[PDB]
């Protein structure tokens, strides 16, 4: 493996943000420090999936002993509805959830970075976002793996003038592998967070930009959306496996409770005796995952809004109900899976 | 999706799994400010029943409202031993977020792999609906396959699950020492 024995480490998906992180604990940063740096470059440099665009959660321990969980997951906007993604005739509206400006929640990513660094961090976020801005100003070089998610999304990204102007080159031409990837509007907005925080991207100028587009192209999202955008410092799911404490994201994610009730089933069993790969292990994990994806379709959502047992689906003694219908060598089909058990 | 582990000297750890859910989001970007917007309502069911772009279905508990948040499967985690930081972990992969991240965990805990092999060992995923057994390419022998079928598992092979960046922390005589894992898989 990767090895420190004196900071720590800060990994990442793209080995710029690792290093922008890396650099962050070499320079006496903290781990809160660190990852407001990589949340921001990766914004940056993987855009396909970092951002400030969209949101997420962050599980943090902290020195002290405390456990805790931010929730910067997006909102649905104001003008939201029920049916919103459906037609006349109650039919799904092909591609309307996924492809333009109806399918955006209220972004949160900016909101969260700025929280946990406010609470918990050490370092200036004026800093912290520096190297990202630098690489948005002065650009990157398009990878390998790039290039390819790229090409795919090309049909998608063909809709949209705004992103035929970002993600193409002139013509709009697919970057290739080692092109030079300059993002002057991305540093603009960054340039905003530097110097306003979080309200330069969810006030003033930034804001005017979102609300005014959105409109243009039969978006939802408004000034006051974003003005109202709020993180939630949240406890986060905690169960034990074998002597291990198990701290995970709680509602609005469905992730901590259903990896805690799959390793509850599974902690019944002596999985170490037959090791990794044996098909008797397979089937008490994949068992376990049936009733929990299950669970997850009737009883998940975000518990501000709807009741979400997480206490009954991590209880071990819900798991030692599952693990009793598992039988040596035949499955539960999933049509006679009963989420809950009853 | 993309997820990110951090642990610094003093003991802190922080799990961060963030995205704007598809590969680029929803493909559209805000003009003059050049960052794509999010496909995230698509974590919502949209209609009871429904598939989403994780074959994830839904009803009321999911049903879209005003200023909700979508349901998520994102599995930023942190494992402790003794009240010690052991292991920070966590994957994109929308529906395989959960079983990747258990995988993960059982690996190191069950088997004894240390994080880099537990985190390049292949990976298997059930999600009820549909009604498979997902496994990745070279990731299971004729044997094992042959076993699980009889049981009556529909196994596929389909690209790989997850691109897990961990850290796994252990004491030494001064201090500790970090050890990580990116993932030879790179998903997204």
């Amino acid at each position: 493996p990767i090895k420190n024995t004196k900071v720590g480490l800060a990994l990442s998906s793209h080995p710029l943000a690792s290093e922008i992180g890396q650099k962050v604990l070499e320079e006496g940063g903290n781990a809160i420090d660190a990852a407001v740096a990589i949340g921001f470059a990766l914004a940056v440099v993987h855009p396909a999936a970092g951002n400030i665009g969209g949101g997420g959660f962050a599980v943090i321990h902290l020195a002290n002993g405390e456990n805790v969980a931010l929730d910067f997951r997006e909102k649905a906007p104001l003008k939201a509805t029920k049916n919103m993604f459906l037609d006349k005739q109650g039919n799904v509206v092909p591609k309307l959830s996924e492809d333009g400006y109806l399918a955006a929640g209220v972004p949160g990513t900016v909101a969260g970075m700025e929280a946990m660094l406010k609470k918990y961090g050490t370092k200036k976020l004026s800093q912290l976002i520096d190297p990202a801005i630098k690489l948005a100003e002065n650009g990157y070089a398009i990878s390998q793996r790039q290039a390819e998610t790229l090409k795919e999304a090309r049909e998608r990204f063909l809709k949209y003038s705004s992103s035929k102007k970002y993600f193409f080159k002139k013509g709009h031409l697919d970057y290739q592998e080692g092109d030079l990837f300059v993002q002057k509007d991305l540093a603009k907005t960054l340039n905003q967070i530097k110097t306003l925080g979080a309200k330069g991207f969810y006030q003033g100028q930034v804001a005017e930009l979102i609300e005014k587009d959105m409109k243009k192209n039969g978006g939802i999202i408004t000034k006051e959306d974003l003005a109202s955008y709020n993180v939630k410092w949240r406890k986060p799911v905690v169960g034990s496996y074998r002597g291990y404490k198990i701290i995970s994201m709680s509602p609005p994610s469905s992730g901590g409770t259903h990896l805690i009730q799959i390793l509850n089933v599974m902690e019944n069993a002596d999985l170490s005796a037959l090791g990794y790969g044996a098909s008797k292990n397979i089937h008490i994990a994949a068992e376990a995952m049936r009733q929990a994806y299950a669970d997850r379709s009737v009883y998940m959502g975000d518990a501000d809004f709807v009741s979400v047992p997480v206490d009954k689906l991590i209880n071990k003694a819900y798991a030692k109900k599952i693990f009793d219908t598992i039988q040596p060598d035949t499955v539960t089909p999933s049509s006679q899976i009963k989420p809950g058990m009853g | 999706t993309t997820h990110y582990s951090v642990a610094d000297r003093w003991g802190n750890a922080v799990s961060v799994t963030y995205t704007i859910n598809a590969s680029y989001g929803s493909a559209a970007s805000i003009d003059g400010a050049g960052f794509l917007l999010n496909n995230e309502m698509d974590d919502f069911s949209i209609k009871p029943g429904n598939p989403n772009l994780y074959g994830l279905v839904g009803g009321d508990a999911n049903a879209i409202e005003a200023n909700k948040r979508p349901l998520s499967s994102m599995s930023p985690t942190i494992v402790l031993k003794n009240n010690k930081v052991f292991l920070v972990v966590g994957s994109p992969g929308g529906s395989r977020i959960i079983t990747t991240v258990l995988q993960v965990i059982s690996n190191v805990i069950d088997y004894n792999m240390n994080i880099s092999e537990a985190v390049s060992a292949p990976r298997f995923h059930m999600q009820w609906l549909p009604d498979e057994l997902r496994i990745e390419k070279f990731g299971m022998p004729a044997d094992v396959k042959d076993n699980l079928t009889k049981m009556g598992y529909q196994i596929v092979t389909k690209p790989v699950m997850g691109d897990v960046n961990a850290i796994q922390v252990l004491p030494k005589t001064k201090g500790s020492v970090f050890y990580g894992s990116t993932d030879p898989r790179k998903e997204f």
